[PDB]
């Protein structure tokens, strides 16, 4: 029996999935259909399943939505941002106009696609009749060109047309430089001697993607059919069946001669005196870089850009710090590299899988004469598609190039005089409220008070979007709630009212000028007024009540809602 | 009668002052989050039989989290 609730009006965009959420003490189990699961009841009419959802040629698999969620050890693949995946149209054809010069090399062409159609039936021996059907074995287009009505040479004409557009199209201009039947003799020229070029055939392949994707955009009006899924995506026979049916046209015609995320120790684990190494592992060969940072280092900036973190990468084979120099080797997919930093000395040191960098003057040591400040916190930070696995010691039997290099030179781990494992800070997606700083560039906001109010104040170059938000919200439990928009004319804007027991927070989202004044004014006619007094340019910016609400883009519609039923 | 005068302790003062904890925060970037040094440890079927895709967790995990009220927010 079903329930008396949906959410209806919601965001269509986004990729939906099934997603279960428990604590403890649980045993559930997802029903599909197949090999998958086992239906206890039945689907709604016309209603599909996951177990076709699930994309042609690919194994279904259960995993965390969330992340790595592995209890294990510290062997954990620690990944940054990820790429789309394309987990979601034909190239235009018919924009350009048919020059005359080739109008008969067209014509030729389309029989050249004919007879080679009805050779395609001939290998099979069918029959010249005046029926029109396909187990028989007969086809009526036995006949020739002067025979044949203009109708049915249109729609033939139709492919070659399309096909010889498509060639155009590319980019390059296309100019100019036995055995027993009934009576049709097809036998234009060879075929198997000459040899298509690399570049005709790419020509060729794009164009069977054309194709395909013309008669997927066709067929998906007559459900869930495999060939019905792009040419992208379709199954290599079928591709290569068609790529070389396609081929053909081109090799007769060739013939005759026409975000990234940023990991570190916890701040508290400042070293400041002695010998310190820690591995970082890195499974692919991306953007990725590695070293020590202060703990004041920004989680939003890359790593080793200003003097708040000492780094290296491997995609440009150089350290990072204010400036860049040349500095050691780049890495494989599959490789290691020992970070060493020596507090007394003031020495910073890398090997990769045991082998010690080198810069140009010949010193082993990276950085020099460096400050102990606050302190230096193993760091790495990965870009996008990158995976990192961390060691701060605490286990010398996987620590493989320790005992190679450092262990006789007087160089211990992190963590290995440690009873508990490291907390691993990460640099979070989510883009949480903060008060203004004090110490920030082109956010400067003041405090005056008649009435009082908090005026705004910026010095920058480059202009954007901020999501100016109140300290303290207002709720409302449980009697009427209503948020009414009302300009300085009249009351004549969108007015929403629907809250339970919502805390609606006061918020303006404003564009950035040379020179912005908007504020936001505590004001009093006859109930709780704010004013968000704005000034020119005051086109884009928008000012409202919003519950928690925590996403960076550039919008103002689809901004996820949902009503209940 | 006023914004300042509904979240605050007292309601019938109609004059328009703001409190110092009234300051605008910007949507920022610069944050850190924590990394729990023990998971729910849950496996699914180890087994992937053809009756159900299963998962099952009976080890129970508890944490301490502190709420903001003024912000709304557990941390």
């Amino acid at each position: 029996q079903p329930v008396q609730g949906m959410f209806e009006n919601f965001n269509i965009d986004g990729l939906f999935f099934p997603v279960v959420s428990f604590s403890a003490g649980i045993k559930v189990r997802f029903l599909l259909g197949g090999r998958h699961g086992e239906f206890k009841f039945l689907p709604p009419p016309g209603y599909a399943a996951c177990y076709e959802a699930v994309l042609p040629k690919e194994k279904l698999k259960v995993e965390h939505s969330r992340e790595y969620k592995q209890e294990r050890t510290y062997t954990r693949d620690l990944l940054g941002p990820t790429v789309s995946l394309t987990q979601a149209v034909p190239v235009d054809t018919s924009q350009i106009v048919l020059p005359p010069h080739l109008e008969r090399i067209r014509e030729r062409l389309a029989e050249n696609i004919h007879e080679l159609w009805v050779m395609n039936k001939i290998e099979l021996g069918w029959q010249y009749g005046p029926v029109r059907d396909d187990n028989k074995r007969q086809h009526p287009c036995l006949v020739e060109f002067c025979k044949l009505p203009e109708q049915e040479r249109n729609y033939n004409l139709q492919m070659s047309l399309e096909t010889l557009k498509t060639l155009l199209a590319l980019g390059c201009h296309v100019g100019i430089a036995y055995q027993l039947t009934s009576g049709y003799k097809p036998a234009p020229m060879d075929l198997s001697f000459i040899k298509l070029t690399p570049s005709q055939e790419a020509m060729v392949d794009k164009l069977a993607e054309n194709a395909h994707n013309v008669w997927a955009r066709d067929r998906i009006r007559q459900r869930r059919n495999p060939r019905l899924v792009p040419y992208t995506l379709l199954d290599d026979r079928t591709k290569k069946s068609n790529k070389d049916s396609l081929r053909e046209a081109v090799r007769t015609l060739l013939g005759y001669g026409y975000r990234f995320r940023i990991f570190r120790a916890e701040k508290t684990y400042a070293v400041k005196a002695g010998r310190w190494y820690f591995e970082f592992e890195a499974v692919t060969a991306g953007d990725m870089r590695v070293g020590w940072s202060r703990p004041g280092c920004q989680p939003d900036l890359e790593l080793g850009s200003d003097d708040r973190a000492f780094a290296f990468d491997g995609f440009k084979a150089q350290r990072w710090h204010q400036g860049n120099e040349h500095y050691g080797r780049s890495w494989q997919a599959g490789d290691v590299v020992g970070c060493m930093v020596d507090m007394n000395e003031h020495t910073m040191m890398f090997t990769l899988n045991g082998e010690i960098l080198l810069d140009d003057s010949g010193s082993e040591l990276a950085f020099k004469d460096f400050d102990v400040g606050d302190g230096f916190i193993p760091v790495c930070s990965l870009g996008v598609a990158q995976v990192g696995r961390m060691n701060f010691g605490k286990d010398v039997s996987t620590l493989k190039y320790f005992t190679i290099c450092g262990l006789q030179e007087g160089y211990e781990p992190f963590a290995v005089n440690t009873n508990r494992d490291i907390t691993m800070w990460l640099s979070k997606r989510l883009p949480q409220f903060l008060q203004v700083p004090s110490n920030h560039e082109h956010i400067e906001v003041t405090r005056i008070d008649k009435v009082t109010q908090k005026s705004f104040g910026s010095q920058n170059n480059n202009t954007d979007i901020m999501f100016y938000r109140l300290s303290m919200p207002i709720e409302c439990a449980x009697x009427x709630x209503x948020x009414x928009x009302x300009x300085x004319x009249x009351x004549x804007x969108x007015x929403x009212x629907x809250x339970x027991x919502x805390x609606x927070x006061d918020s303006d989202f404003e564009v950035l000028m040379k020179t912005a004044h908007g504020h936001l004014v505590p004001d009093r006619i006859d109930k709780d007024k704010e004013t968000p007094k704005p000034e020119f340019n005051n086109h884009k910016d928008y000012a409202q009540e919003k519950p928690s609400r925590l996403k960076q883009x550039x919008x103002x519609x689809x901004x996820x809602x949902x009503x209940x039923x | 009668p006023l914004s300042a005068g509904l979240f605050k302790s007292e309601h019938k003062n109609p004059v328009p002052q703001c409190p110092p904890r009234l300051h605008v925060q910007f949507l920022s970037h610069v944050l850190w989050s924590r990394m729990p040094n023990q998971f729910l440890k849950v496996d699914v079927s180890r087994i992937s039989e053809r009756q159900g895709w299963l998962v099952q967790c009976l080890d129970p995990l508890q944490f301490m989290s502190l709420h903001i009220p003024e912000e709304n927010r557990s941390v």
